[PDB]
Parts: C-alpha cells; structure tokens; sequence
DNA sequence: CGCGGACGAAGCC
DNA sequence: TTATCACTGGCTTCGTCCGCG
RNA sequence: AUGGACCGCCAGUGAUAAGUGGAAUGCCAUGUGGGCUGUCGAGCCCCACGCACGUGGGG
C-alpha cells in the first residue's frame, strides 16, 4: 500500500526539484505555516502526513552534487565505501532508534543529508514507508534500522575475505 | 424446537473456578491452552438465579435424613421419634431393603448414598407422609431392623415431582430410574477466544502486631489467576422441555427466565477479591429448527493477540456465522444484541436493541 | 459404485463416548494416541435420525435392525471407519465437585468430590456406501435416492449424544467429500499418520495436507471418480478434490445426481 | 474488591540507582556500581461492589451500614497503599468517580478497557470518554432503573451517560448512600 | 542447527564479557526485555548479527543479557532441569521452593519465560552452579515452536536426575 | 377371573 | 486450615406373586 | 463377505471460603570538530511583425 503513493511522491518530486528551482525552493524551506508553499506539490498524495512531507523536503533539501535495501544497509554501505566516521554514525543511529514519530523528524535531517551528501545512495520509497511506520511500530522499525545496518556492515566486511 | 444462545463475554483478572489446586481449568484446545469455566458451575449460578427468581426452589441435597428430622421435630414429634421416622421415609424405597446409608456419624443422621434432587414443598410432603403413619414408626423403632412401612407408590410419586430447573436440567437418581428426567437444556464448557496463560500473584498476609521474625524471613504463598474473553454456548431443546413441564405457557416463562438468567449470572469464584462482575459483550440467539450448532469452530484456530480480542472475535463469530449460513441453508430465525457499533454484523440476522427486548422477541418466536 | 465420504468435523471440549472407566476411547496410532469415538455410536446415532427422518430401507443401508430377529440380510452395504483425532490428545483432566445445598455448622464439606476426563479434537471422519448391493437389494433405483441422499445428511448432520449435557459438543464439519468412486473405496486416513503439530490450530493445516494427500494418490491411480468438497472457508483452494460447491446439500444433491 | 489495572499498556521501566559510601575511597568512586530497581506508571481503572442486604445482615442494623458504607466509600477514594512511598510520593485522587446504586446486579465496567489505549497524548481524557461511552452503551444493552452520579475533575467533557452529576466526592457520596 | 551458532555466542560473548568490563554492562541493561526496546540497542553492537521464528532473536538476546549480568563470582549434555537437581542436592538450595518456581515457568509463554527465568538462572548461577548455556539458549529458541515440550524436558530432567541423584547415594 | 409382568430360589463365602 | 470422595448393570430356568385388564 | 456380519457406556454434579511484599539507596569525576572552497547559446508547435539580424502574440 502506502509504498505505492510514496513512488507517485519519488518520481513526480524527484522530476520538480532537479527540474524546476522555485518550486524545489519552496519545498525545502520546510524540513506550520512556513512549509505551507509546499502543499501545492505534495499534499494530494498524503502520521503518515508527516512521515510525506518531511521526507519530500529533506530529499529536495540536498546539494545538486547528490541530485529492496532499507536506510541501515546504506549508512553500513557508506562507512565501508565512502569512509565515513563509522564510531560516531554509530551513536546517531543508536540515539534514532529511540526517538517517537516526532523526534526522528528532527534528529533524521542531519545523517540522512549529511548521508547523501558525498554521493550515498539513498532508497526514499523505503524511507517514506518507515517514517510511516513510526506511527503504529516505531520500535519494529527502529530495530530493522539498526539491525540492517550491522548485519550488512559485518556482511560487507567478510565479505571482503 | 432448539433455541441456541452465544455469547462473549470478557473477564478480567477472574480465576472464577479453580482446580484442587486453585488453577484455572485448561483447555489444550487448537494446539493452544485455552483457561475455561466449567459448564457444571455455571449451570449452577443460572439455576440459583431462576430459582431465586421464579421462586419455586428445588435442593440436591445427600442429607435428606436429617432435614426432614427437623421439619417432622416441628410438627410436634419427639427427637428420636423424628430420627426414626425420617429413617423409615428413606427406607420404605428402592428394590432392596431401602436406600444404602452411608456410615453412621456420631450425633447426625446419615447421609443417603446418592444426592436427591427435589422441590422442597416436596420434601415437607414427605414429612406428612411419614406423619399420618405415627403408630406404625412408633411400633417399628422398637425392633432391631426396622422395615420400611410408608406406602412405595406415594413415596414414588412425590419423588416424581418436578421443579423447573429438574425440567430444564433434569435429573438422574438411580435406586429409582422412574423419577429419572432428561434435561432439556446443553451448557458448553465457557473457554477463552484466545490462548491464556496462568499469570501467577505473589500474596502475602499480614501479622497485626509486630514481631521482628514475623517480617524479613517470612514469605507467603503464591495464588494463580487468569483473564480472558470467553466463548459460551447453550441449548434449551423445546419439544423436551414442553413435554417435561407439560404446558407450552409455563415453558416460554421457563425459557425466557432462563435465557435472561444465563446473561445475568456469573458462578462467583473468589468474587470477594476479584469482582469479576461483567456483561456479555456480544448475545446472538437463533432459533433453529433442524439442529443446534455451536460456533465453537470459529475460535479453534487461537487469536494471535497484541490488540484487543473483542472486535476481533465478534468480526470472526459473524464471519463463521455466514459461512455457516451458506454451507448450511435454513429458516433459523437468527438475531442478536452487541455492545459495539464499529460493525453492523450483517449475517447475525435481524438486529435487537437491549438483551431483554432479544431474548423477549426469539423466545416469542418460538 | 462406492460413494465414500471424508470429513474433518471438530469437536470442541467433550467426551461423546467413554471407556468402562471414564476416559474417552482412544487409538494410538502414528506413534501418538488419539482421541476416537467409536464407529458403532456414531453410526447408532446416524441411524436414528435416519429413520427418524424417513418416517426396509433401513434393514438393507445399513446391516439388520437391533430389536428385529435375523432376516437373513444381517450385512449393510455400508462401512463406518472409527473417527480418530488428526492431532495427539492428551486427555483432559476435569476436576468437579457436587454441592451439598443443606449445610451444618461446618463450612464447605461438599457433596462428592470427583475427576471425570474429557478431550477436544478435529475427528477425521470417515464412511463408505455400497450402491450396486444396495440397488441390487432394495429394488427400485428412487429408494436408492432418498436412502443415499437423505443417509449422506443424516452423515454430516449428527452427532452422537454423549456427556451433551454436561458439554455442547454440537457442530458441522469443516470439511465434506464425497468421492464417486467406481474402482474401490479409499480412505484418507494416513494422510493424518503423522500427528500435525500444534499450537495455531489445525482446520486449515488439516484440509490442505487431505489435499496433498488427495493429489498423490490421484496421481499413482488417475482414474474418473467424480468428486466435490465442501468447506467452511473460502480463503483455501483445493484442487485435487474436485470442484467447489457453496453448500453441503447441493454437494450431496450433485453427488446422489452423479451416482445415477 | 476488584484488580486495579492500567487503562494502556505498561513496560516496566528498570531505574539504576546507587547507594553512596560517605567516606572516600578512590577505586569504590570510579567502580560505582550498584543494582537496578523497577518502577511504572499509569492511569489504573478501580471498580469495588458492597452487596447491601448482606452487610445488613452482618452488621444487624441498617443505620450502622449507612455509617459503614459512606466511610467506607470515602475511604477508597482517600487512601492509596503506600508501598515505596518515602522514594516516590505517589499519593493522588481519582480523576473520575463513578457510583452507581443497582438493584438486579454490579456490573463492572472492565470490558470497556481491555483494547489498550495507543498513546502518544494524554490518556485521561480518552479513558473517561471512553468509559462514558460504554456506560451508555451498557444503560442502552441492559435497561435498568440503577440509581447513576458521577464526580469528575475534567470539565471538557459533560459525559451524559453517568448520569446526574455532583461536584465533589463527599457530596457524590452523601448523595447516593442517602439514596440506598 | 542453532546450536552451532549459539555456542559462537556462548565463546564471543563469555569470551568478550571477562575481557571487557563496558561491554559487559552495555549488554547487562537488557535483561528480561525485548530485543525491541531501546534500552538494550547497546548490545546489538556485540550480539546482532548472529541471530540467524521471531521467537529465537529474543531467545539469544535474552540469555546472552541474563548469562552477562552475572556477579564475577559466577564467573570462571545436561539441560537446565539436570542442573537445577544437582544444585539442590549437592549446594543445598531449597528443593520445594525451586519446585514451584520450576512447575511456574514450565507453563509460561515465550515472552514469559524471559521474564520468570531470570531470577532462577542469575540466582542459580549465585552459589556457582554449572550451566550449559548453549543448551539454555536452544531451548529459548524451542519456545516458538514447541513450547510445552521443552518445558515437559526441563521438568522431566530435573526429577529424573534428582530421583537418580537421590539413588546413587545408597 | 384371567393374563401379564416382575422377582426370587441357588451356586457362594 | 477442613470438609467432602454415588449409584446402576450387562449369570442360569422357571414359578410365584402382584398389578392389570 | 474375515471368531466375523448387527452393534451407544450412559443418565448427574460450585472447588469452595480467607490474604501488604514490606523497609533503605548521588552513576559520580574528566573533554576543540577541528582545518580547505565564484554557481557562472537547442526551447516543441501555430500565428503576427520584421531591416531574415531577429522582434512580438498564443500554447
């Protein structure tokens, strides 16, 4: 279900940021009434209203340089890769998981842009979904979070036998 | 001819009726232990509730002996003369000598062998019966094996009188099969929708005054409970119960009290310290003519849980109740009572505002 | 022509039938007993509602009237297997006590203090007919329709009384099968020789490992037996049984149909 | 005396605390480590019966259960068991109050609790609401004559189904044991 | 099966708490909750990846929590019933007592189980008794399946061993 | 007055 | 801590007594 | 058409009454996120005008 509207928001949002800058400025400016500019591109696809509007905003926030796998696969993905902090991208996402459906709104802007900040490969399908899912399983998806990440780290580095 | 009822019904924290050890009854039911109230206890709490209300009380009592004693020690008789009286009234019936008597106890009269379940009017009949024949008892407790003397027949036959709960639930007494009447009402064994596992209270209780050996070390027992919303079913066959009562007037009261009874009642089990006092979420009566069905089925596959079970198993009851319908086409006239409105339960029939206003309107239908 | 049916009527908390003592009868078999009720009782009760319902037919279905003397027609042409539970069962103990309604100047020293077993299940039921003895003995083809018929729903719809009373074990089967079979009689009894595992229940787990069963068998002898299943779910597909059909009557009308 | 539990589910929440040793020792301060114990909160739902004939038949008069019933109600709304008080000062009045005189039989009003609340925002005024709708909906499923009155702290709701309302507890109280 | 990686737990872990005292309490806080809670995220660091139903994750992170939170005195193929019998018998612990705590968890749930056991297996482990964690935790795993079973084991082994146990000392 | 149904007499300690 | 713990039957032939018609 | 065929173990039943798990408890002492950096000719069609460089109207 709600995976299917969050692609209409993927392709339709991905196509009016990297296509058209006002519109792409007056959606960014809300990751109230200072997000209601935004309205008038994403609001007919919408706690998971939420979970919409602010994952569109964040994914339109992102330098030009940055413009099924979950959001721990590719944090892991991009320690291994990219050669980020691995330590302390530890601790953020250990301080996520125990955020409630308002917290990993504000905590989730600085590693998700920072993330795909140095060209990170981020799923936001899978992201919307998981911000949707923070409103009846916050916790399950917190775990899967985690879990994915570490799971596919230690993968990722025996892999590299 | 077969009015059924449904019904579920939550308990919270209830431990109504307990094992010798104070655990719930379990069922292994479905591949999961499933804690359920026993039908007979059950049966027990509607029958004192129509007897309390309709009035006419029946007793199923071992100790038959001893009160009619009391009674004939009331009409003017000596001690002895009662004991000896009363004896003769339980020995003057059966194939052999009499009734077998369980050991003597000191300063009682014995307890007959097999529980009597009788109206009491019937027993202060027998009372008089033993009375009118005062010169015979009185002749009789001299000698060393007193034979019976009341007349078999008429002892017979106010043994053979009926209470309403005797034609709804029957009875049996075997020294004397003619007096034995087949109930006409089936009581389901009440077990929960979902799989219940005996949560286990660690009580204590206090000494008053204090002590210092009486605190730090001491520790006191632990006490079982459980929870859980039930699954009960029932049957009341009417050709049985007009046959058994006789008149078709006396059986609609006895049904409709009896319907209303099986809402109200619950069998009180550590009520004192539970108060496990709770309506029925959910009544669905039918009157069907073929045969009674019970939708225990719907249930065997246990509720997998996290969210509350009562919407669920109201949504599954209707839904079973469809299928049923389907697979088994009939005239049944169907109808039910729910507390919830979250769902219109098309396949329960005809919906009824208040259980009385239900139970009123089926059993007229009938 | 044998006309055989299977069904998997669930039983909740009862004790239909009972030992000399009072636990119920029970069958080990796959390694792990199981509850039963024995194939007699159960077909005693089939034969009251069916003559109930029919108002010799019945001296000829099934083998010799019990109060009548031998009429040399002591065989029926039908064949009751023993029910037995598709789980193991382990019985179940149930504590009860009579209450004693006169009391002294003591507290509670009730009545009779007793245990009686009881036990819960999914019977895989199980029944074969005979058709061509039974047209042979009875005459007219038509007696043979409302026998077979009227006897395949008396089949589904009862249930011995035992114990109901005290526990209302009334219900209708989950799963019906009525398998036109002009080769010779099958039971899917082994299909069940591996006790199913518990604890989600068994109704669904039952009727599709009876499919399985059902399409190895139709695969080692193909043959044109004219079959039809009925359920009480919708969500399950069972194909090697045949083709679906709403109800249980319709079922038995196509089937009683097929035979003739 | 009915089992007092909470309205929402509950986890237990695991408190670690330490017991300081007063006079300085340089390893036992940097070690530091000392067991864990357990706390929780919530809104319980309560629920209590007094079966009036036989405490008649107990205490023999009827002026004495009237004594005995109304301090013994108000005693349930006061008092609050004290255990692990002197670490957390857990005394509180009921947020709502609820009597109700019936005269065919108590009926508790647990069912209407058994689907846990969610969360995430105050689950007083949802319980009482809640409560106010299954007491109507009881009144509607079983008529029944039973003397209602409600005391509530809350004033964003008028909860009609609790019937006459009264302003204070003792005067709630006064109120329906006058009426029994 | 599962026992092959519940013993890379059993020698990682116990090998990984001796030898590391933050790890060590990182991992303790999440005794008796679910692998779900937040709390106890501090120890997916250290045992995440070798969970290989649901029921079994909580089996691992449960023990290896529980088999952590052991005082160091605790510190440095029977079941847990056998073990259970020969601390009664040879420590001299309560035998009644420890009989109805045992007929307690054998009825339980998978996620009463971790919730009863905890006190019985830490204070069990007080007085140094020897348990076979790997067998602990493929149990716990044995709950999601076959729940009563593994309880009517564990009960079984500790009458049988303590009947025998009481025999062999003619 | 006739017919039908029910219980008893051992053998058995 | 204490009290409670069922009955009934699945043998033989015939005769006599009793209930009924 | 099998030491078989026909074939009910079955009628009844409160497990009851009573009960604090209670008293006490700092997770404390220590810490840069640091360095680098201008956002400056394809755009698809119709029409009008034009000095065919382009201008203008409409999508």
């Amino acid at each position: 279900y709600i995976l299917q509207h969050a692609d209409a928001l993927v392709k339709r949002v991905s196509k009016l940021i990297v296509n058209e800058p006002a519109a792409r400025a007056a959606l960014r400016r809300g990751v109230d009434p200072r997000m209601l500019a935004a309205h008038r591109v994403v609001a007919p696809y919408v706690a998971v209203e939420r979970a919409f509007y602010a994952v569109a905003a964040i994914m339109a926030a992102q330098p030009r340089s940055a413009r099924r796998p979950n959001l721990g696969v590719s944090l892991a993905q991009a320690v291994f890769d990219k050669g980020l902090n691995a330590d302390s991208t530890e601790q953020r996402l250990h301080l996520i998981a125990r955020q409630n459906l308002d917290g990993v709104h504000r905590h989730l802007p600085r590693l998700v842009l920072y993330l795909r900040s140095d060209q990170v490969h981020i799923d936001w399908g899978i992201l919307i979904r998981d911000l949707a899912r923070w409103g009846h399983t916050p916790r399950h998806v917190a775990r899967e979070w985690v879990q994915d990440y570490h799971r596919t780290l230690e993968t990722l580095t025996r892999q590299a036998e | 001819t077969f009015v059924d009822i449904h019904a579920i019904q939550t308990l919270p924290y209830s431990n109504i009726n307990r094992d010798d050890l104070g655990s719930p009854k379990t069922v292994v039911y479905g591949g999961k232990e499933r804690t359920r109230v026993s039908s007979q206890s059950w049966k027990r709490a509607v029958r004192h509730e129509v007897e309390a209300r309709l009035g006419d009380k029946a007793v199923r009592t071992r100790r038959i002996i001893s009160e009619i004693a009391k009674r004939l020690r009331e009409r003017g008789w000596d001690a002895d003369l009662a004991d000896a009286g009363a004896r003769q009234v339980v020995l003057s019936v059966g194939k052999k000598s009499g009734i077998k008597l369980e050991k003597e106890k000191d300063s009682e009269a014995p307890a007959t062998s097999v529980l009597f379940y009788l109206p009491v009017p019937a027993i202060d009949e027998l009372a008089a019966i033993a009375d009118e024949h005062r010169d015979a008892v009185a002749k009789e407790a001299a000698k060393k094996t007193p034979k019976g003397i009341l007349p078999a027949d008429r002892i017979t036959e106010v043994l053979k009188s009926r209470n309403v709960s005797v034609n709804l639930f029957g009875r049996m007494l075997a020294e004397l099969p003619s007096t034995e009447v087949d109930g006409a009402v089936q009581f389901a064994h009440a077990f929960t929708v979902h799989g219940t596992t005996v949560e286990v209270d660690f009580f204590t209780a206090v000494d008053d005054i204090p002590k210092e050996n009486d605190h730090g070390s001491g520790h006191m027992n632990a006490g079982q409970f459980s929870a859980g919303t039930f699954y009960r079913y029932a049957n009341v066959n009417l050709d049985r119960l007009v046959e058994n009562t006789g008149d078709a007037q006396t059986a609609r009261t006895a049904v409709a009290e009896f319907l209303r009874a099986f809402l109200s009642t619950v069998p009180s089990g550590k009520q004192n310290a539970t108060a496990a006092m709770t309506l029925p979420d959910l009544v669905h009566i039918a009157v069907r003519f073929d045969r009674p069905i019970s939708f225990a089925p719907a249930f065997e596959t246990a509720l997998y849980g996290s969210d509350g079970y009562t919407l669920r198993a109201c949504q599954e009851l209707n839904n079973y109740a469809e299928r049923l319908r389907e697979v088994w086409p009939d005239d049944a006239i169907r109808g039910y009572a729910t507390v919830e409105n979250k769902t219109d339960l098309a396949a329960l029939g005809e919906r009824y505002d208040s259980y009385p206003a239900l139970i009123d309107a089926m059993v007229a239908a009938a």
